[PDB]
């Protein structure tokens, strides 16, 4: 269903925005805690 | 006026034998009079 | 073997796999990563 | 200073706030349904 | 049997009240 | 139901007897 | 604004409060329009 | 260090949200119950179970949305998503009222988890577990009302619906069909709740108005320190005030606070007992002596008999819509009503 | 010195076992009058024609009532809001038949409780306390005034005051719901929050204090004996209570200031009861609870029911039966 | 501590006060039996509840 | 008194939080919006649309009556 | 009835006058703190 | 009024028995 | 066998306030339930 | 005659009140 695609795409976009703006420090923290 | 402790007050006692005697008296009086109370 | 019997057994299996032992695995993993320093 | 970013508190916050904002958007949209 | 409708209350109280009087006096004895 | 009352008072007397014998105040020489 | 690198917390509070007021205002408006309005 | 000790350490870490072992039961079940209620009130209808709209999507508001009880046709079926009714169909599961047992059972286990949490945290910090004991009251209410009452009745349909107006409907239903106000157990519940509110108000005010002068500000709130050893208000002055105003007064602080626990908790427990009675239609509905006298004396009228008449009216006018599965057809002429109304 | 001064020092004396005070000089007579009349009427009052239709209602124990069903019946609808003291009746029997005892008891009781609130202020002033316990007591006073005076005033008759009885109270509530939908009134919802939350906070506060009691006794005796009246030290560990509660929910939701905590305990039920008293007082002017009857229509225009419609059905069932002989005309406006 | 003949007969049964198995002991097996008990109770509940329908009988007075 | 986590005020007054959230929060808002406004919610939850409470053949309340075959019952209700 | 009305009027008037003249008798002075 | 013929005995005992329990305990206290 | 005094026995107490509270509780419970006992 | 029972219980409660006020255990500072 296309309705599924258009209801999901905002969620995905929020996910990628958060990732691209937090990922360096998030991976830093993940590695530090091993 | 002032409330002063009363020095005439005394303990009351009922020893165990007196308890048994009184309980028996009460029980037998009940046995006796219950039939007449019911009539 | 009735459909409701199959669904009950499937409920046991899926309850385990979906809740009981991703949660146990995650809890064990994290407790052994972030460990209290005495 | 220099605290962790993701924690149990982070998850507790989002587990509530994320579906909350989703639901609020849904209800806002409902405000414009016509019979 | 058509007995007096106050018989049960009369008999029970007749026994009970002196019973608790004696019980009170005995139990408090030695206070 | 007045039978219940009669049985009750009789049982009260009998219980008093058993307690007065078994749990009597012991006579003590002093 | 008054300090560089951070938003004052009162500004954040004002903005979030206005957003919340707008959300509740939209819900009250919808009480009178569309579904559930008795019209 | 065994794996169990390591897990125990991680679960009991001092963090913003304490988890504990009880959290393993509390948080998923509580989240399920809360999210189920929110989902149902936002999206899910009661059209097929009650013939009612009960969600925001249908146009209902906060006061009129509910997670409505399931259809009476299912009796006391637990209505698992995988059960013989829904058979794994989520849409159908929503439509038959499957969300109601979902919320009720997850809420019951969440309540268990929360009280286990009270026990666990009390044990960890080294205090007596009287908070959990106090919470037993709300648990008794939830168990009696949301589980035992429908279990004694024909089905889950007659359980209270999780909603504001649904609860109001349950309340009025119990008045009209059970005469619940006449029930002495409910009156003890009311006494406990109103007494708890009274104790809360009077204790708060008494403390706030017998405070010691421990600061210089008109703002008395910062003349207290959590580590201070001395009482912050004058118990002696409070006791004298209430002795002269009311005749009696607390003189023991510990008894005072135990009483503040005791009153509402006992109220909840007594009302739960009454609800258990109503589950089996064991009502305090009537006073037979007054019924007989009124039946033979058409000039005997009391407030009790007037209330009986009100109950009859409510039942007749409400049953066809409240119990749609019964197909009650009450023609206009059989409805009781006074003159001109 | 003077006789009047001596009397003043006696009335305002803090050494009296029961404080009298100037408000007490009104409270005591009115409250005693109300109590004596209430007891006499509740035991032995003859039936009262509350609805003014020559349909007397038996309220007293001697006329067939039990404690649950007994009441002091509100005065007749024919009286309306007229003042009906004993001396305006042709005889005591007429006064009784028309519900005069209700007016006597209610008016004296209301004066008494307002004077009780003033007396609370007065004693707080004489003892050097802060003055606001009477403010807390103003909530139950407001509620009682709403149900005994304000609602009859707005409705235009003391027959529509709350009866002085248990079953009479229930009748009052049921009719009130039928006519005003008080359950769907937000001020009554605030009252429910007030009392539910007040009981909740009473249970939490008592349980947290009891939970954090400092060990001062043995396992045999009551822990209550660990507290001595007038002791300076604190009897429980508020820091331990805060640790427990701030871990039960989270740190910043827990009071650690006892003064703020006790202010919250006072304020929550009092505010809730003020709101519910105002709810009754404004429903006295027929500003009723929310009406969502037929608020949801389908696309064609057929009404879709909600729980509010079921509630309305129950209300109608109550409405058509209440005071079954009193209405001549189709609309229940009075 | 009065001795009686029956007391001496019963003495070895009340002699192991406080003796424990170090560590976790049989706790895993206990947990396994508890899980099996829970599944059994679920089965009989769902049968009684008519949420688990088996062939060969009906939950009804007729059998 | 901090249990270790960053204080909320510090986080929500920081620029990075707002760079993240001026996007994330509106996206969930309009995702819920689209959930409603596309009709997905009706079909997912089985909630009738305003024109589907009654059909041209069913003018009465579709009250479920059968104990185990509700799928067919709902289908015949339409 | 008239005797009753007169008696009640006198009783009530006396109690009200008591209350009024009592609060006029320098009542703010009757406290354990400051008397100015 | 045709009331339950066990009402008087039930009510009187319901009050009386706990009353004498409390009375006994209070009076003996301090023994 | 010998009859030895039991060292576990303890006094019971009910203070005056507890007496008043219990008597009031009993009285109000009687008030509440008497009507239902009579029916 | 159930009026007698009602009056009896009510009078019991009132007597308890009077004794609990007049003959209360005095609060004493020690
Ligand atoms: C303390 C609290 C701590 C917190 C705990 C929270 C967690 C709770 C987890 C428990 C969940 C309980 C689910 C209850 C299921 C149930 O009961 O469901 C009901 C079923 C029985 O099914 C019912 O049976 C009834 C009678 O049927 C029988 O009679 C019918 C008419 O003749 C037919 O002939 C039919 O074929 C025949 O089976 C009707 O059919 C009902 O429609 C049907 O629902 O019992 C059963 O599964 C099992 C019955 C035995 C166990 C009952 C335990 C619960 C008891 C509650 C009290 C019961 C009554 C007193 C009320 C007050
Ligand atoms: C699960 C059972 C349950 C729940 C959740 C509720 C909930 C509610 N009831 Mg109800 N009620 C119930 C059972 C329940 N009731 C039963 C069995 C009866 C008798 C039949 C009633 C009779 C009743 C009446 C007559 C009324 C209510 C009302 C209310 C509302 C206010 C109540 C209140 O403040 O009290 C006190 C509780 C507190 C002061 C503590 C706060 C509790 C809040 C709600 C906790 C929420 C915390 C947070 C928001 C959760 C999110 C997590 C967070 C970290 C983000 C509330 C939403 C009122 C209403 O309808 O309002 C519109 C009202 O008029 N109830
Ligand atoms: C970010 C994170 C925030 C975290 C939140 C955590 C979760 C909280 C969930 C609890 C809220 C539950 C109530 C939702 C109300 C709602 O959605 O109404 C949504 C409705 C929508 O309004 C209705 O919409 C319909 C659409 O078809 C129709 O248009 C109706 O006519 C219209 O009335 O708004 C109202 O009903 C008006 C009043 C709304 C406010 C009521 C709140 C009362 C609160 C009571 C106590 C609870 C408090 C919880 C919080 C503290
Ligand atoms: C999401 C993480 C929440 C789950 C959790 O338990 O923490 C797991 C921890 C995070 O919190 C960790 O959590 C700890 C605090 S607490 O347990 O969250 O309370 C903290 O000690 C640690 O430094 C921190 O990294 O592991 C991480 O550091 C990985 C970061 C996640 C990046 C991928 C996305
Ligand atoms: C969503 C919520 C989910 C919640 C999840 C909770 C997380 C898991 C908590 C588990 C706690 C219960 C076990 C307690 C630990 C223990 O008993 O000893 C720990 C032992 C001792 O081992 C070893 O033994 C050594 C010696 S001894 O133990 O002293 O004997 C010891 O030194 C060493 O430490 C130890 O490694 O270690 C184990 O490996 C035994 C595991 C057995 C656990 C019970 C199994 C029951 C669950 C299965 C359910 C399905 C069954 C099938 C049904 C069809
Ligand atoms: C303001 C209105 C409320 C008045 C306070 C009511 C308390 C009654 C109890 C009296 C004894 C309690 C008592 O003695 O109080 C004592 C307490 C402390 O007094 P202090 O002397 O320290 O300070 C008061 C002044 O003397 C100096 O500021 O007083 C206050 O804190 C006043 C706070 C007012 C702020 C309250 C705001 C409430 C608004 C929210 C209401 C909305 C609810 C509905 C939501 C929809
Ligand atoms: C205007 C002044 C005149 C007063 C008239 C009003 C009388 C009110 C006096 C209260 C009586 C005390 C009863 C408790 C017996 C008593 O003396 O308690 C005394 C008690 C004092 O407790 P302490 O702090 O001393 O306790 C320490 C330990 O000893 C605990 O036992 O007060 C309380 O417990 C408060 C909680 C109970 C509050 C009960 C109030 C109930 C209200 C009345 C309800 C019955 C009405 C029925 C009508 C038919
Ligand atoms: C159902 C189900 C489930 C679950 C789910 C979940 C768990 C979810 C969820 C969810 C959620 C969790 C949601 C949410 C939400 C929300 C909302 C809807 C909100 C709101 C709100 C409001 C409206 C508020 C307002 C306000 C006020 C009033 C006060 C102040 C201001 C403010 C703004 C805050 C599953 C799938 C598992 C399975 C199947 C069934
Ligand atoms: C409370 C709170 C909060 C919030 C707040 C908010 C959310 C808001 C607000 C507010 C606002 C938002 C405001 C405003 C305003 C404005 C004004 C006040 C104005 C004015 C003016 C005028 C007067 C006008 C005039 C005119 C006219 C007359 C006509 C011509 C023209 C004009 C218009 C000029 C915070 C967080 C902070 C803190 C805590 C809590
Ligand atoms: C801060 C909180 C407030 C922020 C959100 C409020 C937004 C304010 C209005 C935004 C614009 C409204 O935009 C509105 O979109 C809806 C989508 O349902 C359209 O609605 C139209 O299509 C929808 C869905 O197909 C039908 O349900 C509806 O009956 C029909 O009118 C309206 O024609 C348009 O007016
Ligand atoms: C703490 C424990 C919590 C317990 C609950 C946790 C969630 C449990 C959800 C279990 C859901 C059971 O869901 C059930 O899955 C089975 C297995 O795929 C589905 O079964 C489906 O696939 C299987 C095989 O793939 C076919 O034989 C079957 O005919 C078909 O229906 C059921 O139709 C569905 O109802
Ligand atoms: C916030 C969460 C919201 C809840 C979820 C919202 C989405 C709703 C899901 C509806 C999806 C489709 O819903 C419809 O019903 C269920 C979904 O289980 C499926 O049902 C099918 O699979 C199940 C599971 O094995 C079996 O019982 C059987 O094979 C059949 O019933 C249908 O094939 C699907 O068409
Ligand atoms: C200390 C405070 C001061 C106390 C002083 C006040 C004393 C009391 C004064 C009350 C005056 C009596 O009030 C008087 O009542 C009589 C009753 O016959 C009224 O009389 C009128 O109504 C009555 C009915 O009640 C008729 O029977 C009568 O024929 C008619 O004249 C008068 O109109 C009124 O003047
Ligand atoms: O009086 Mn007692 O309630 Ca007031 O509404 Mn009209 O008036 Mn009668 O009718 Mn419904
Ligand atoms: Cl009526
Ligand atoms: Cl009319
Ligand atoms: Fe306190």
């Amino acid at each position: 269903d296309w309705r599924v695609i258009v209801v999901v795409s905002p969620l995905l976009i929020a996910a990628t925005w958060a990732a691209i703006n937090i990922g360096a420090a998030a991976i830093r923290q993940l590695q530090d805690v091993l | 006026m002032d409330r002063n402790s009363n020095p005439n007050r005394q303990p009351v006692e009922l020893n165990r034998t007196s308890l048994y005697l009184g309980l028996l008296l009460v029980a037998v009086l009940g046995i006796l009079f219950s039939s007449y109370f019911f009539n | 073997m009735t459909p409701s019997l199959a669904n009950f057994l499937w409920s046991l299996v899926l309850g385990a796999a979906i809740v009981l032992i991703p949660a146990t695995v995650g809890l064990i993993f994290i407790s052994q990563k972030d460990k209290i320093t005495r | 200073v220099t605290y962790p970013i993701f924690t149990v508190r982070w998850l507790a916050v989002h587990t509530l706030a994320v579906p909350s904002v989703f639901f609020v958007g849904a209800i806002a949209a409902m405000q414009f349904i016509q019979r | 049997m058509q007995v007096n409708n106050l018989g049960f209350i009369a008999s029970i109280l007749f026994v009970l009240v002196p019973t608790v009087f004696l019980l009170i006096l005995f139990i408090q004895t030695g206070k | 139901m007045e039978s219940v009352a009669y049985i009750l008072v009789l049982t009260m007397a009998l219980a008093v007897l058993f307690f007065a014998i078994a749990f009597r105040e012991p006579p003590r020489i002093e | 604004m008054f300090a560089e690198g951070r938003i004052p917390l009162w500004v954040v509070g004002v903005v979030a409060g206005i957003g919340a007021i707008g959300v509740l205002g939209l819900f009250f408006y919808g009480a009178y329009a569309g579904l559930g309005s008795s019209m | 260090r065994g794996w169990f000790d390591v897990l125990d350490d991680w679960l009991k870490r001092d963090r913003f949200v304490f988890i504990g072992w009880s959290g393993l039961l509390l948080f998923p079940c509580a989240f399920m119950a809360l999210g189920g209620w929110l989902t149902g009130t936002t999206f899910v209808t009661s059209w097929y179970t009650h013939g009612l709209a009960s969600s925001y999507l249908e146009g209902a508001n906060f006061l009129t949305v509910a997670v409505s009880s399931p259809a009476d046709a299912f009796g006391h079926s637990l209505l698992f998503l995988w059960g013989p009714e829904a058979q794994g169909n989520l849409t159908r599961w929503f439509q038959i009222g499957g969300l109601w047992p979902f919320v009720a059972l997850h809420g019951a286990f969440g309540l268990i988890g929360f009280m286990l949490r009270q026990f666990e945290i009390s044990r960890l910090v080294g205090i007596r577990p009287y908070n959990a004991i106090a919470f037993s009251g709300p648990i008794a209410v939830f168990v009696s009302v949301f589980l035992m009452y429908p279990l004694g009745q024909s089905s889950w349909f007659f359980a209270p619906s999780f909603g504001v107006a649904g609860i109001f409907r349950f309340i009025l239903f119990l008045q009209g069909f059970h005469n619940w106000t006449l029930n002495p157990f409910h009156m003890m519940g009311v006494a406990g709740i109103l007494g708890g509110a009274l104790l809360c108000a009077i204790h708060g005010a008494t403390v706030e108005n017998t405070l010691f002068e421990d600061g210089e500000d008109s703002n008395t709130f910062r003349a207290f320190e959590p580590t201070q050893a001395e009482e912050t208000y004058s118990m002696v002055t409070a006791n004298r005030f209430w002795s002269q105003i009311f005749g009696i007064a607390f003189s023991n602080k510990r008894w005072l606070h135990f009483f503040m626990l005791f009153v509402p908790v006992t109220g909840l427990w007594m009302s739960s007992v009454g609800i258990v009675g109503l589950a089996l239609n064991l009502r305090a509905y009537d006073f037979v002596s007054q019924e007989l006298r009124a039946a033979e004396d058409p000039e005997f009228e009391t407030f009790y008999t007037k209330n009986i008449l009100l109950n009859e009216g409510m039942r007749a006018w409400m049953a066809p819509q409240d119990q749609p599965h019964e197909n009650f057809i009450f023609p206009e002429e059989v409805l009781p009503r006074g003159n001109a109304l | 010195a003077s006789l009047w001064e001596q009397f003043c020092q006696w009335v305002t004396s803090t050494n009296n076992r029961i404080y009298v005070g100037w408000f007490g000089t009104l409270m005591i007579p009115t409250l005693l009058t109300a109590t004596t009349c209430f007891i006499i009427a509740f035991i032995a009052a003859p039936p009262v024609d509350i609805d003014g239709i020559r349909e007397p209602v038996a309220g007293s124990l001697l006329y067939g009532n039990n404690i649950i069903s007994g009441a002091v019946v509100p005065s007749s609808n024919a009286i309306g809001l007229h003042f009906y003291p004993i001396w305006e009746a042709a005889s005591l029997d007429e006064w009784l038949y028309n519900g005069g005892p209700y007016q006597l008891v209610v008016f004296h009781f209301l004066i008494g409780i307002f004077c009780y609130m003033g007396r609370q202020w007065e004693l707080s002033y004489r003892l050097g306390m802060r003055p606001w316990i009477c403010v807390a007591y103003s909530a139950p006073v407001s509620a009682a005034t709403a149900v005994f005076l304000i609602y009859p005033i707005g409705q235009g008759s003391f027959s529509d005051g709350m009866p002085l009885g248990i079953s009479g109270t229930f009748n009052f509530m049921i009719v009130f719901q039928a006519e005003h939908n008080i359950l769907m009134h937000p001020f009554h919802m605030l009252g429910v929050a007030g009392v539910f939350g007040g009981s909740l906070f009473s249970a939490m506060h008592g349980s947290l204090v009891t939970s954090s009691l400092v060990r001062e006794t043995t396992e045999v005796e009551s822990q209550n004996y660990g507290y001595k009246f007038g002791q300076e030290e604190e009897t429980y560990n508020i820091v331990a209570a805060h640790g427990y509660f701030g871990r039960l929910i989270f740190q910043y939701a827990s009071f650690n200031n006892s003064r703020s905590l006790h202010f919250f305990l006072g304020a929550w039920p009092v505010i809730g009861i003020w709101f519910t008293a105002m709810g009754v007082s404004t429903m006295a002017f027929n500003l009723n609870g929310f009406n969502f009857n037929q608020s949801i229509l389908d696309s064609q225009g057929r009404v879709i029911g909600t729980w509010a419609d079921v509630l309305n059905r129950a209300n109608i069932g109550f409405e058509v039966m209440h005071e079954r002989n009193a209405h001549n005309f189709p609309l229940d406006l009075a | 501590a009065q001795r009686t003949r029956l007391g001496d007969i019963l003495r070895p049964l009340n002699s192991e006060y406080g003796k424990v198995v170090p560590g976790w002991g049989t706790t895993p097996v206990m947990g396994v039996f508890m899980a099996l008990f829970l599944v059994f109770l679920l089965i009989i509940l769902q049968i009684y509840n008519s949420s688990l329908i088996l062939e060969g009988f009906s939950v009804d007075w007729a059998g | 008194g901090t249990t270790g986590e960053r204080p909320f005020s510090d986080i929500v007054t920081s620029i990075r939080y707002w760079v993240i959230h001026s996007i994330t929060i509106p996206m969930l808002f309009i995702a819920g919006w689209l959930f409603v406004s596309t009709g997905l919610a009706y079909d997912a939850f089985g909630t009738p649309r305003p024109d589907e409470y009654f059909t041209q053949t069913r003018q009465e309340l579709p009250i479920l009556q059968e104990r185990y075959d509700i799928n067919q019952e709902i289908q015949e209700f339409n | 009835m008239l005797t009753l009305k007169i008696a009640v009027y006198i009783v009530v008037g006396l109690f009200i006058s008591l209350f009024i003249f009592g609060f006029l008798s320098s009542d703010p002075t009757r406290n354990p703190g400051r008397k100015d």
